């Protein structure tokens, strides 16, 4: 068991930010990772035991204590938007045997004047459908999102379900011209038409999306973008 | 000094059919050799590891992996694919006196096709809840074979197909997502691109 | 039939100190090297005239072991301690020994790998060299973690290979 | 040359 914190961060350049670490295991040696695509995972410091270090394969604006033995602590003291990254920590107490944890997403913004929250839409399944497959698929849509940081979630009644689902592995620049393009993304429920018209069956997608903290400056003629949850629903119906 | 090398970083197979996932790396008289795969949203866990001795390790769900001296390869194979194992795979390597210090590889997203029994392909208009209007094209319940192509318009988005599964009723099927906030779109104007002849509209 | 064995041992002291770390090589029972931290060039050195005729770079790597091996005896010390509960201001001592009995084919008959804290026995390698005999509860809390991660198997690695090997190269030399 | 540091205990 790796517990690290924070799970979700944005933040722009210059900024600091600490990962923090703690492993209930009692294992010696700590890692911190960074996963990229296009690079896998490349180690950035680790500790063997308390209060040790031993640089990393790409320790370059990164700094890290070994506070404890249970305790390990990743340090950006100045945030470049390369560090933009799925940051991992590790704990070991055999030579290659890591046990990880759930990961970091931290986006490194270059401007907040882009940042924005998703608009979430859901649509209907198709009578057609019904008919013809006796079963009803609702989509949803979250759009003119940027960074590309958010949780998309389907909810029937009150509960999260996970089968019949299927969200887009990745989003997808809705201008790809642009360098800072707001994003896309989809996901289909699908149901037993019998379960679709039902009208007391309550459809939900959620998206939450991780925008600037409250302790954030905004000076902008905007609904500031703030981390929040978006939702849209739909109550089945017979017809 | 140390290198690890995973060929294809993508790799797609059907369900219950054959799989092997390459690993080559760089040589040591003693190597330490690992595969770790990670499900969506999780981290890296170790599946299979050898030190020394028998070079065929053998994992409790199927998988496998084989040292190779000659080859100083560490490929893993599995003989059935299950549709779970749709996951990314690392290999991962380190030489005695290092052995902490893992190197790691690329990876490989293996997308476990799902096997359409009964496909019929179609593509239905799914309507806004809200907005009575403002809508979007659905291609769905297709083969497992065919697949879906960025916009030529550009101006029309879409997402690459989407396998969800209906465990209640073991049943699954393929899904792709079109749609253009521009009022002018249509059904048939949307996956213009290499689609079967006999999807409904 | 010839024997090896490695001695090693650390001795933590008190306050800011880094432990005692002493390792001796013995071939068939009699010391060919030696490693000690107290020397003003903490170093591997022959205690025997043949093997004084390695290179520079033999002495190097063997005695860059050694510094690897002090801070893994300074961390398991440490952690040994919480083990049996023990205050941090008592001085202890760890020492580990391996090694492998070559067959008069020059073949391999055994294999070593113990330790012992404080002159008990702690934890060793049995014979079929895939299992372990764990003296006391602490100690099987370390069997345990070995069993699960596979330390035979790790060691079995050196053993079946390079030591076997570089004994048969040091019988060359007598 | 001698075995690897020893997994930890």
């Amino acid at each position: 068991a790796v517990t690290q914190s924070p799970r979700n961060k944005v933040t722009v350049t210059g900024g600091n930010v600490t990962l923090s670490c703690r492993q209930t295991n009692s294992h010696n040696y700590m890692y911190w990772y960074r996963q990229d695509t296009g690079h896998g995972l490349r180690l950035i410091h680790y500790s063997y035991g308390a209060g040790n270090l031993q640089i990393g394969d790409v320790p370059d604006g990164y700094k890290a204590t070994r506070t404890t033995q249970e305790d390990f602590f990743l340090l950006l003291e100045l945030a470049s938007p390369s560090q933009t990254s799925l940051y991992f920590c590790a704990s070991s107490d055999a030579p290659g045997q890591l046990y990880f944890g759930e990961g970091s997403k931290l986006t490194v913004l270059e401007d907040l004047k882009n940042v924005f929250p998703p608009e979430v839409a859901v649509f209907e399944p198709s009578e057609a459908e019904i008919s013809h497959t006796q079963k009803a698929t609702l989509v949803c849509l979250a759009t003119g999102f940027y960074p590309d940081h958010v949780e998309l979630s389907w909810w029937v009644n009150g509960k999260e379900v996970h089968s019949g689902v299927c969200t887009d592995p990745q989003p997808l620049k809705e201008q790809p011209a642009l360098n800072d393009s707001r994003y896309a993304l989809s996901s289909r429920l699908r149901v037993s038409a019998t379960f679709w018209q039902n009208p007391r069956n309550h459809f939900r997608c959620q998206v939450q999306f991780y925008g600037l903290s409250e302790n954030d400056e905004w000076t902008q003629d905007r609904a500031k973008p703030v981390t929040q949850i978006v939702s849209a629903e739909a109550w089945g119906r017979a017809d | 000094a140390q290198s690890v090398t995973q060929p294809d970083a993508r790799v797609t197979v059907s369900e219950g059919a054959s799989l092997q996932l390459r690993c080559k790396y760089s040589y040591s008289a003693t190597p330490y050799l690992f595969w770790y795969v990670q499900y969506p949203r999780q981290g890296l866990q170790m599946l299979l590891k050898y030190y020394s001795g028998d070079p065929v390790v053998q994992g409790v769900n199927g998988f496998e992996a084989e040292f190779s001296k000659s080859d100083s390869s560490f490929h893993l194979r599995k003989a059935s694919v299950h549709w779970s194992d749709s996951a990314v795979y690392f290999c991962a390597v380190s030489a005695k006196g290092t052995g902490s210090k893992l190197s790691f590889g690329k990876g490989a997203k293996l997308t476990v096709s799902p096997n359409i029994q009964n496909p019929d392909p179609a593509v239905y208009q799914l309507r806004d809840s809200k907005s009575s209007d403002k809508s979007v094209c659905l291609f769905t319940d297709f083969d497992s074979q065919t697949n879906v192509s960025q916009s030529k318009d550009s101006d029309v988005y879409i997402t690459d197909k989407c396998v969800l599964d209906m465990r209640s009723m073991d049943f699954k099927s393929n899904s792709a997502v079109a749609w253009s906030n521009k009022s002018d779109f249509a059904c048939a104007n949307a996956f213009n691109n290499s689609i079967i002849p006999e999807d409904t509209f | 039939p010839h024997s090896m064995r490695y001695y090693e041992t650390a001795t933590s002291r008190r306050g800011l100190g880094e432990p005692r770390y002493t390792s001796v090589g013995y071939v068939d029972d009699k010391e060919f090297v030696r490693f000690d931290s107290d020397a003003e060039n903490p170093r591997y050195e022959p205690q025997v005239p043949w093997m004084e005729q390695e290179g520079p770079e033999y002495w190097e790597r063997i005695t860059q072991v050694a510094k690897g091996q002090e801070q893994w005896f300074r961390v398991n010390l440490r952690t040994l301690l919480g083990y049996y509960n023990q205050s941090a201001g008592g001085t202890h001592t760890l020492q580990r020994m391996y090694g492998c009995d070559v067959g008069s084919d020059g073949r391999l008959l055994r294999g070593y790998e113990q330790f012992a804290y404080d002159g008990c026995d702690y934890i060793a390698l049995n014979e079929d060299l895939r299992t372990w005999t764990a003296a006391d509860m602490a100690a099987q809390i370390t069997r345990r973690k070995w069993e699960q991660a596979g330390a035979a198997e790790y060691y079995r690695a050196y053993l079946e290979g390079e030591c076997v090997e570089w004994l048969h190269r040091y019988l060359k030399n007598g | 040359q001698l075995s690897d540091v020893p997994m930890d205990l």
